[PDB]
RNA sequence: AAAUUGAAGAGUUUGAUCAUGGCUCAGAUUGAACGCUGGCGGCAGGCCUAACACAUGCAAGUCGAACGGUAACAGGAAGAAGCUUGCUUCUUUGCUGACGAGUGGCGGACGGGUGAGUAAUGUCUGGGAAACUGCCUGAUGGAGGGGGAUAACUACUGGAAACGGUAGCUAAUACCGCAUAACGUCGCAAGACCAAAGAGGGGGACCUUCGGGCCUCUUGCCAUCGGAUGUGCCCAGAUGGGAUUAGCUAGUAGGUGGGGUAACGGCUCACCUAGGCGACGAUCCCUAGCUGGUCUGAGAGGAUGACCAGCCACACUGGAACUGAGACACGGUCCAGACUCCUACGGGAGGCAGCAGUGGGGAAUAUUGCACAAUGGGCGCAAGCCUGAUGCAGCCAUGCCGCGUGUAUGAAGAAGGCCUUCGGGUUGUAAAGUACUUUCAGCGGGGAGGAAGGGAGUAAAGUUAAUACCUUUGCUCAUUGACGUUACCCGCAGAAGAAGCACCGGCUAACUCCGUGCCAGCAGCCGCGGUAAUACGGAGGGUGCAAGCGUUAAUCGGAAUUACUGGGCGUAAAGCGCACGCAGGCGGUUUGUUAAGUCAGAUGUGAAAUCCCCGGGCUCAACCUGGGAACUGCAUCUGAUACUGG
């Protein structure tokens, strides 16, 4: 149910970081980051208008570590909520609690927020969440609980996040180890060389 | 039959039976006794047997081998019936 | 005849009752005549759990239809409330 | 509290009743065309006093036989 | 506030083209199966085939507060004794807590199963009038005085069994007279006529035949008029196909009268009239349970009727009625048929389309489980008893939803494999190493809710002669969970036990080498295979899915490819060889009228669930749930009169 395989070829294959790695480093010095995984990874992808549909559709779904199943069916929510489809998408991944964790900083990727969401090692309102897909509301309280703030892996979390840029809709303290979810993103808070026009395009056909 | 009421309800519908049938049996003979009159044109004799069949189509719809209507046609047939003549 | 009570819906291990005035022959979450409340046994009771249109219940009651040792306590239980 | 037919008489041949024609129009189903329907009733007249091709007016009511369960409520026009 | 605010195209005829036209693909959906693979959980689903046949258990009982009663077990007792003098065992007696068999009452018409039959004594929508209706309910009165029986039992007797035969004998809320009898039935009226049943709980003077009287309350019984629910009946429209089926019909259509039903009715019979149905599809033939809804589609449609709910029909096959408020009875009766079982050979017995289970058929569909704790049904004043309804558990990846099978760091980037022009590229931060986490599975510890009630006491009110009893409502005490090792929470051990399937020539995301050589083989469509095959088969690499993945089957879509919305007929499939013409469709122009079509409004109905919208509850989701909106439909009334019809 989760991909376990190698990261960097999936970063690979897309043709840009995914942040599946901490970002301790120069994502060039840990692989040929410019160059599709295989024997003819340097060969050029002359690339269909379907091609081009999947791999963004994919894209997302390998940032956000969804398998097709549960991202067509947050395609289907999208849909039937209202306003513009494609940005509905991108508000149900990004409220996620396995993303929200990760953004906060309490874990170095969305794959280490998600071993602390389903290890109990996460509080929603002082309540234990411990499904990644649980979905984050407004005003909500999301807290390392007691037993797993001693864990270095938050500190080291804690660290690398407050040299990301630092998400708007999210206040968090980093000494309590709590955050609180304070709105939905807009689309413009998030990264504007994803196409969900695409992704949109692929699942309407 | 298999389950012990239903041997016992066997036995009671069949007394009942021979019962209603008795009682059911008597009746249609005083009711056929009032048509057999005034098919031969006696008023008297007809209207006698309505009054011995009276009280017993009235007795035995109160005792549910018949209901009150079939007691009623019952007297208003004759009733009709035998006026009509004398 | 015509009884009020309970028909069960709601999931396994999570009843959820309807109540009901009907024919008191038919099954249970069968045939019906008229819905008059519900009873959640499970309500977490920081908000509601039981509503009963008791206006309704009584008219029926008034016409003869009868009532559930259940539906009788919920009466009693809904009428100490308020 | 009235309700009636209107119609007119296709058979006056039988005793004391009358076979009625109630004539409608009616929207297809599928193809939106308006066709013509038509329902025989067999009705009751006593007295028979409606001739064939008139034009009756007639009402519902209890089993008169094994097919008659309206009667004659008046004559509307007559001998076209 | 919101609640149908939604619609894609690709390959393939040709050397190439445009058109025509079929085939094929991308999508959703499934009660699925098979092949490979397979960790956990929540919710759902699970004989689609043989309405084939079924061993065994279980699925309908209950009331001693109707009745005679004791045979079991349980006490109790004058009196027998266990006697070691209060502990007792048996002989006895229904004395009573109870209770086998019997009469009696209420239930066995519900609940549950199936879809054979049925194109209409069906269903859906909407209306009618001639009716009955247990239990529950309001109203007003009865509930008087008698009689003859009978099962059980007793004696004698026949049977292998099933089950009988004689004569005794006895009870009742079993059964029948008699009285009483109207706001009941018949009748214009005068009049005439019809019923019944007791049983319990407690008790003050009072007293006897110590049974009770009598006092009191509960409950059942009878009558009549109502309510509520159920059911019967009637009309209209709609609800499959076929003309390689065009005529059909003697109870047939109607009338009169008698009979008949709970009730209208050719329901039935006699007589009379000669009708009734039919091209607006009768008759005959084929098929089929209908609906809410389900799947698909932007819609209009198309397809469909498991699971849930409503109606109908059936209960081995054909027929029949008896009992009853209700049946022509799913675990009743009778006859006939098919079939099976028992037998001591003479005779008997049964009907899983209830729940498990078996054989058979099949590509294919589960355990001969636990519990009445909860909801609901039957009986009972109750306690309670019964309940394969139901609640649960088992089995199966069948589906939906959730989660895991680790997280982070880790380079000249090892070995091995694979490609290579031998420079190197790749597998690949992948692995090893390094820290780190412990969900789930394992193991210990703790522990909600589904529980409302019911039981003893108590107190107050209504009762009443009464503080009894009864009933209602408060109080305290001790109690009721099949699931269950529940949900959930805490602790321990270690990455430890948890990844496969299809594809990579175009359509279509993913390319190379070796083997083969028109072979072996692939193939949804085009089309691959005779020496460079990205198409066969293996490998490395890659793409897409993931506890699944593929293949097959199946509906709709794309298919404007049955075209109502929404197409065509000169040469592509398609103008009858030509004309006349009945039925039918359509019909110039003016006025008046009508108001069926059409239009408007109002009212009722359109079950709930489902779908949709906004909320609520399970850690989320599936799932459960509140309210709304929607049910685009039907019907009645009242209007409007331009258009169509008269
Ligand atoms: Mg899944
Ligand atoms: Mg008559
Ligand atoms: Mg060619
Ligand atoms: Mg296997
Ligand atoms: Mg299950
Ligand atoms: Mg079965
Ligand atoms: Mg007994
Ligand atoms: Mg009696
Ligand atoms: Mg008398
Ligand atoms: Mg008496
Ligand atoms: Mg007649
Ligand atoms: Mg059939
Ligand atoms: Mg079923
Ligand atoms: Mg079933
Ligand atoms: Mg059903
Ligand atoms: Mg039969
Ligand atoms: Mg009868
Ligand atoms: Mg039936
Ligand atoms: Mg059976
Ligand atoms: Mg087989
Ligand atoms: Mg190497
Ligand atoms: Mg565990
Ligand atoms: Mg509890
Ligand atoms: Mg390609
Ligand atoms: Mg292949
Ligand atoms: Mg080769
Ligand atoms: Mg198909
Ligand atoms: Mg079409
Ligand atoms: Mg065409
Ligand atoms: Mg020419
Ligand atoms: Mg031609
Ligand atoms: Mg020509
Ligand atoms: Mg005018
Ligand atoms: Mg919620
Ligand atoms: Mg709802
Ligand atoms: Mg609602
Ligand atoms: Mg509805
Ligand atoms: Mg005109």
């Amino acid at each position: 149910a989760r991909y376990l395989g190698p990261k960097l070829k999936l970063s690979r294959r897309e043709g840009t970081d995914l942040f599946l790695k901490s970002g301790v480093r120069a994502i060039d010095t840990k692989c040929k980051i410019e160059q599709a995984p295989g024997q003819h990874g340097a060969r050029k992808p002359r690339l269909s208008d379907y091609g081009v549909q999947l791999r963004e559709k994919q894209k997302v779904r390998r940032i956000y570590g969804v398998l097709e199943r549960q991202f067509r069916n947050y395609y289907k929510e999208a849909a039937r909520l209202k306003g513009n489809t494609g940005e509905n998408l991108l508000a149900l991944l990004e409220g996620r609690l396995d993303n929200v964790v990760y953004r906060m900083g309490f874990g170095a990727t969305r794959a280490e927020a998600r071993q602390l969401v389903s290890h109990k090692a996460i509080m929603v309102n002082g309540r234990v969440v411990n499904i990644a897909s649980y979905q984050v509301s407004p005003n909500d309280v999301v807290s390392i609980r007691e037993k797993a703030k001693k864990q270095s892996r938050v500190k080291a979390a804690l660290e690398l996040a407050e040299q990301r840029e630092k998400p708007t809709w999210l206040e968090v303290d980093a000494g309590k180890m709590e955050g609180t979810f304070k709105r939905k993103p807009e689309r413009s808070d998030l990264s504007a060389d994803i196409n969900e026009h695409l992704i949109v395009e692929l699942y309407s056909k | 039959a298999n389950i012990k009421s239903a041997k016992k309800r066997a036995i009671q519908s069949e007394k009942a039976r021979k019962h209603n049938a008795s009682r059911r049996s008597m009746m249609r003979t005083f009711i056929k006794k009032v048509y057999a009159a005034i098919e031969a044109g006696d008023k008297a004799a007809a209207q006698k047997a309505f009054n011995e069949m009276q009280p017993i189509v009235d007795r035995q719809a109160a005792k549910g081998l018949i209901h009150k209507n079939k007691a009623a046609r019952h007297k208003a047939n004759l009733t009709a019936q035998i006026n009509k003549l004398a | 005849m015509v009884t009020i009570r309970l028909a069960r819906h709601g999931a396994k291990k999570r009843p959820f009752y309807q109540v009901v005035v009907a024919d008191s022959r038919n099954a249970r979450n069968g045939r019906f005549i008229e819905r008059v409340g519900f009873f959640n046994p499970i309500a977490s009771e920081k908000e509601e759990g039981t509503r009963l249109d008791l206006d309704r219940i009584a008219h029926w009651v008034g016409q003869g239809a009868t009532i559930s040792d259940r539906v009788a306590a919920l009466i009693k239980e809904v009428n100490k409330a308020a | 509290k009235i309700r009636t037919l209107q119609g007119r008489v296709v058979s006056d041949k039988m005793e004391k009743s009358i076979v009625v024609a109630i004539e409608r129009f009616v929207k297809h189903p599928i193809y939106g065309k308006f066709i013509k329907r038509t329902t025989k009733l067999h009705v009751h007249d006593e007295n028979n006093e409606c001739g064939i091709g008139d034009v009756v007016e007639i009402r519902e009511c209890r089993p008169l036989s094994k097919t008659k369960s309206w009667t004659l409520v008046r004559v509307v026009e007559k001998a076209v």
